């Protein structure tokens, strides 16, 4: 069987590439518009269009299920509302062989997405991501949202921006007493890390000397200072974790498994990453059960209404079952194969009941 | 409802140069947020730079605008200041509004300035800083 | 070799459809479904296909048991269906067409799938249009080449439902003698149709159903000369 | 008379099975956006079936006219699929008869949308802000991480300690950082609490009361040298209400009885959206019933999600006018009215379609 | 008063569908039209309905160009119709299936309302069955209540649409009954139909169409007689 499968393979294909176009189209729309309101003269409307346009390949990854599930329906209903399966399985092809025929260009497909999620989305985001808080972080002690606070020792330190470089933006750092009076306060616009140590551009610090004393304030160029953050560490944390590499989860979540900081998320991150075929072969399968079914002989606008309604069903239950997990102490594997194990659970009994 | 109550209240404001414009040291220090008008119960308050002469307060009654719009002193307050005599010389004042922009010490009520060792009470009271 | 279906009876959600109807079609024999619309005679005909599962009764073909098996198991048997809406590949030209149905067949090589293509091409005279896609394709054309690649998978008996209807009287003509074609290799027809004249012209024993029950079986003659068929179904001004 | 009826009671009934559908989809999404922050670090899991209980109306207000829509649209369909509509145009009825047959159910869908702007939701929110204030309780001083950061406010506030005990007060060393927004830090500088123990007190007298057992506050900004430092051992918190801020706005509890006397160009503004719905409800009538014409070609749900997109473009505009009016950059007198007006418009050339080609067919 | 349909035309995308069709049909007499499907038969009878405006050409009743008037101005002037598929209201009782016909009669106070309803009800013999509702019915009942509602409307003309499409044998009988009355009541009725027997026979004149124009006309015997119909669409094989 040659000429058969490469019909249906094809069709399917063409309707799949056709509304996973449309739905970027419409994503990208969204989000642009909702995020149109953070433009304040330093951050324009060409920066927010690159963003836009630099982070659409994390949201095509993102959006590829429900596209495939949409373009699955549409293009096997085109076919079989046209009185066309009918013809296949009266000729003797049964309906495993239909289905592995849907199947292997779904096979290429998840292929294709893991491997452009894994390689190119981190990347992409990670440049998206840097650009919008080097438009945005560019101005005072702590004027930005996409920044970071930590603490070592007795000074206190804070992130406008991270970026790519290591060049850390807009940092600002507090020093102590074991009194807790107030001793120094800093801020240096850039900060480069050297091999050996930490390294800072133009510091600004003022001293407060505890008694009633003069208060100066001190400027050095290149003044010097040591910690323990690094920047391998720094890119991954401001990311969100819906955001890296399987391998960077992989390494990210041993990391914290090894000081023992609890690590749920980036496991329900991992297990929905890694998972996505399973749940991308279990949708189109509920698909195909779907066209076999009572989506016998109705109209395409109809096909599409129902895969809509059912793909924003699937995508609120799965997100409801995230954070559910961590509440409730539930093992964050069941949250991602608890939608999947019942939708494969019902295409299946619809297509046995022929 | 009391936004903030403090115990031993101590405040040391270096103004920008360097030099502590003044320095507030109480008891006991208050504030509400519903209105951020302050009450300030049984301070002891020191401007050593807020005014050319050193000054010396040591209020029964007290309290701070909003926003430090207005500071209101009352129950015979306590204010010291150093013209050729040099005693500080605590002058009883019984309810007045200090004006921080311009430290207008505007009086709601009848004030006698009486010096600590002697007499130089004034009946009435009119208020002209500016 | 001979298809019989034995008690055939379906209940549907409220009321039943089918009780107890009986019909044995051989190869080399036309025979023709008839009965009013409201009666089980589409159901009956669904059940012989396979579409709707039957709740009591045997089909069997050359005493074979076919009951339980699915519509496909049912078409490897050697029951061929063709639907009464156009069922031709658009977007696939002729020869594809019946190319993709001959490659089901796994017994026929790569030369025996050739030759056979061509010996279909060439049978029913739509040689001429082997380059052409099914979509633009006219509509007696489209029931030619659906004929030809229903018989592609070689059926032992092909079904057919409402071949009349919807057609022109002038194409009715080519409708019978593809019909009688079919008929000269050997394979048994069943035809149900509403336009009762041309089928029972056609067909040489014709059955007809009503309340689930066959209420008279026959030659042609000895349909139309039935009082209860008359009363019912026919009606006296009938022929 | 009869057919007035039949196509009110069908309306109605579609349009009441859209609206619930729609209700639980927008529920349920704004229980996926609260039970992800109640997750994280803040909020209690008991209080969130009394925010959407008290939230509901706005959710209802937003989706009634959106559901009259479908409804229509989904019951006109349904009844040329089946050609009553032809068999009632091939009688004598016009599609002008349709609209003052159709008007009817929009007005009542009209008056409930109404209610719900004018009294109902405000009045709402109000108890939803107040009883949360009242019996809800918080969890950022109940349950926290020691060495963990945690940010209030977004980037405005932000508290850390040293150890938290689970027993709630008592604890350690304590970073509070508040940075106002509103050129507040312009005038001063960035404020910032450091405790040695602290004290938090839950009660029904203070809404939520934190004591430090010895604590510092120093103010200035970090690279200029004036600054302003408070010693003492003792210091208060009070009214602490983050979520609320987050939710709605002051303007949103705000009653309708004051709300138009006052000069204010924010209430002004919120005035104008109020008495939006009832006029957005009749412009979706009217341009409905021109849409529902549909062939068996193209079935019934086709033309379903455009009717959503236009919508959510709809509320969308008014959003943003509502913004730039209270902004002040729009001027008033032209107000909010002239997106309803366009609109309208669109819908009247949508609907005098037909008759305008008819005659320019001559 | 005469539908006096002249020099019609119609053009689709690149293709014109019908060019110069000329038709007459008087108050009193039934007409019919038939033609191959793929000529403009139903684009003439669309297009005299209404459904499609015409290029070319005047249809007029009674000296009033109807053709810029909409479906309802046509409706008011005089035609009625009468729908291929099912259009009986489907929850409404059949009294109220009239009656909200009915009611939209100006020229009709309420006595004479209920006088109309209750003759219209005893004269097709559906008064028995008036609190069933409209889903309920069967067939006949369903197509003689369509006739009674679109009687109700009181038109000047009915123009069917595939009066005997699907249509047992025996219930030919009743249409073709029902047909009779509403010409003997005084209104000229158009029909058009893939069936050509029934409406050769009932029909007084037949207009046959074939790629787009009128090939030939007259009464029955005649339509049967002419050579080109019979060579391009009838067959010589019919009848």
């Amino acid at each position: 069987m040659v000429k058969l499968d490469r019909y249906i393979g094809v069709t399917v294909f063409v309707a799949i590439l056709a509304v996973l176009g449309v739905i970027l189209g419409l994503a990208l729309l969204f989000a642009f518009i909702d995020e149109l309101n953070d433009i304040s003269a330093s951050y324009g409307i060409g920066d927010a269009l690159r963003f836009i346009f630099l982070t659409a390949p994390r949201r095509a990854y993102d959006m590829l299920p429900m596209a495939a599930l949409i373009g699955c329906l549409v293009g096997l209903g085109t076919l079989a509302s046209n009185s066309e399966l009918t013809i296949m399985r009266a000729a003797g092809v049964s309906l495993s062989r239909i289905v592995w025929a849907v199947m292997k260009p779904m096979l290429v497909l998840m292929l294709a997405g893991i491997l452009v999620g894994e390689y190119v989305a981190p990347w992409t985001e990670n440049i998206a991501q840097s650009g919008r808080a080097l438009a945005q972080g560019g101005g005072d002690s702590q004027s930005s949202k996409r920044g970071l606070w930590h603490r070592q020792g007795r000074e206190y330190i804070h992130i406008n921006a991270v970026q790519p470089n290591g060049v850390l933006y807009g940092v600002t750092r507090y020093r102590f007493d074991e009194q807790r009076g107030l001793e120094s306060a800093s801020f240096a616009k850039r900060a480069r890390f050297e091999t050996d140590h930490w390294q800072l551009e133009e510091v600004t610090t003022t001293l407060l000397h505890p008694r009633e004393k003069r208060s100066e304030v001190v400027k050095l160029p290149t003044e010097r200072w040591d910690a323990q953050l690094s920047p391998q560490l720094l890119n991954t944390v401001v990311m969100e974790p819906e955001a890296l590499s399987i391998s960077g989860l992989w390494q990210y979540i041993h990391y914290l498994a090894d000081q023992g900081l609890n690590n749920n998320r980036y496991w329900l991150a991992f297990w929905t990453k890694v998972l996505q075929p399973l749940v991308t072969a279990a949708l189109v399968l509920m698909a195909i059960s779907f066209i076999f079914g009572p989506l016998r002989s109705v109209t395409l606008g109809q096909r599409i209404f129902t895969g809509v309604l059912v793909g924003f069903v699937f995508r609120i239950a799965q997100d409801l079952l995230g954070p559910s997990s961590l509440v409730f102490d539930f093992p964050p594997l069941l949250a991602v194969v608890i939608p999947a194990s019942i939708c494969a659970l019902a295409g299946v009994w619809l297509l046995r009941r022929a | 409802t009391i936004d903030y109550y403090a115990e031993n209240a101590h405040s040391l404001q270096y103004q920008e140069d360097g030099s502590l414009d003044y320095e507030m040291t109480a008891v006991k220090l208050e504030h509400q947020k519903a209105t951020d008008i302050t009450f300030v119960t049984t301070p002891d308050l020191l401007l050593f730079r807020g005014n050319v002469q050193p000054w010396h307060i040591q209020s029964a009654r007290a309290e701070v605008g909003p926003k430090g719009k207005e500071v209101e002193l009352i129950d015979d307050v306590r204010v010291a200041r150093t013209d050729a005599k040099g005693q500080p010389s605590i002058l009883t004042t019984t309810r007045l509004t200090v004006f921080p922009d311009k430290n207008y010490a505007q009086t709601e009520q009848a004030v006698k300035i009486d010096a600590a060792n002697g007499v130089t009470t004034a009946v009435g009271m009119k208020a002209y800083l500016k | 070799a001979t298809l019989k279906a034995q008690h055939l009876a379906k209940s549907y959600k409220g009321r039943q459809v089918v009780r107890d109807v009986s019909m044995s079609i051989d190869s080399g024999q036309i025979v023709g479904l008839l009965g009013p619309n409201g009666a089980g005679k589409t159901t009956c005909f669904y059940m012989i296909v396979g579409l709707v599962q039957a709740d009591q009764g045997v089909v069997r073909i050359d005493e074979q048991n076919v009951t339980h098996l699915p519509m496909h198991g049912r078409a490897r048997a050697g029951i061929g269906y063709l639907p009464q809406e156009a069922s031709i590949f658009r977007k696939l030209s002729v020869s594809d067409n019946i190319m993709a149905i001959l490659e089901t067949r796994s017994d026929l090589d790569r030369n025996g799938r050739k030759e056979a293509l061509e010996g279909l091409l060439q049978e029913f005279h739509i040689h001429h249009i082997r380059d052409n896609l099914g979509m633009s394709l006219s509509g007696g054309e489209r029931r030619r080449v659906e004929i030809a690649r229903a018989l592609a998978s070689a059926p032992k008996f092909i079904l057919l439902d409402e071949p009349f209807a919807g057609v022109d009287p002038i194409s009715v003509g080519d409708i019978k003698q593809i019909i009688h074609h079919l008929k000269a290799k050997g394979i048994g027809i069943l035809i149900t149709d509403h336009n009762v004249r041309e089928t029972l012209d056609i067909c040489e024993t014709a059955y007809i159903v009503n309340d689930g029950q066959l209420i008279a079986e026959g030659d042609a003659e000895s349909i139309l000369a039935n009082d209860l068929v008359k009363e019912v179904y026919l009606g006296h001004e009938f022929r | 008379m009869i057919v007035f009826r039949y196509l009110s009671r069908e309306v109605l009934v579609t349009m009441s099975a859209v609206s619930a559908v729609l209700l639980v989809i927008i529920m349920s999404g704004r229980f996926i956006k609260y039970l992800a922050q109640a997750a994280q670090g803040l909020l209690d899991p008991g209080s969130l079936f009394l925010i959407m209980a008290f939230r509901i109306p706005g959710f209802l207000q937003l989706i009634l006219p959106l559901g009259l829509f479908l409804g229509i649209l989904l019951a006109y369909g349904r009844l040329y699929l089946e050609s009553e509509m032809t068999v009632l145009s091939a009688t004598g009825m016009s599609q002008k008869r349709l609209l003052g047959y159709t008007m009817a159910p929009a007005l009542l869908v009209a008056i409930l949308v109404a209610w719900l702007s004018l009294f109902l939701a405000p009045q709402g929110i109000n108890q939803f802000a107040l009883l949360l204030n009242k019996q809800d309780t918080l969890t950022e001083f109940d349950t926290l991480v020691p060495g963990r950061f945690q940010a209030m406010r977004d980037g405005t506030r932000v508290t850390y300690t040293e150890e938290l005990s689970k027993d709630r007060g008592e604890l350690a060393g304590i970073f509070i950082s508040q940075k106002d927004l509103n050129s507040s830090n312009q005038e001063r500088g960035i404020s910032i609490l450091v405790a040695e123990k602290g004290t938090q007190n839950i009660q029904a007298d203070g809404s939520r009361y934190l004591i430090l057992h010895n604590g510092y506050r120093y103010d200035g900004n970090p690279g200029q040298a004036n600054y302003r430092a408070i010693q003492y051992d003792t210091y208060g918190v009070m009214l602490p209400k983050p979520e609320a801020s987050s939710e709605v706005s002051e303007r949103d509890a705000v009653p309708t009885a004051d709300l138009f006397g006052s000069d204010n160009p924010r209430y002004q503004a919120e005035l104008q959206w109020r008495l939006s719905t009832p006029l957005l409800v009749f412009v979706v009538t009217l341009l409905a019933v021109p849409l529902s014409r549909v062939n068996p070609r193209q079935g019934r749900f086709l033309k379903l999600l455009p009717a959503i997109l236009l919508y959510m473009g709809y509320l969308a505009l008014l959003i943003a006018v509502r913004g730039q009016l209270d902004k002040g950059k729009i001027p008033m007198a032209i107000g909010l009215w002239w997106v309803h007006g366009l609109f309208l418009a669109i819908g009247l050339l949508l609907f005098y379609w037909e008759p305008l080609r008819l005659k320019l067919a001559s």
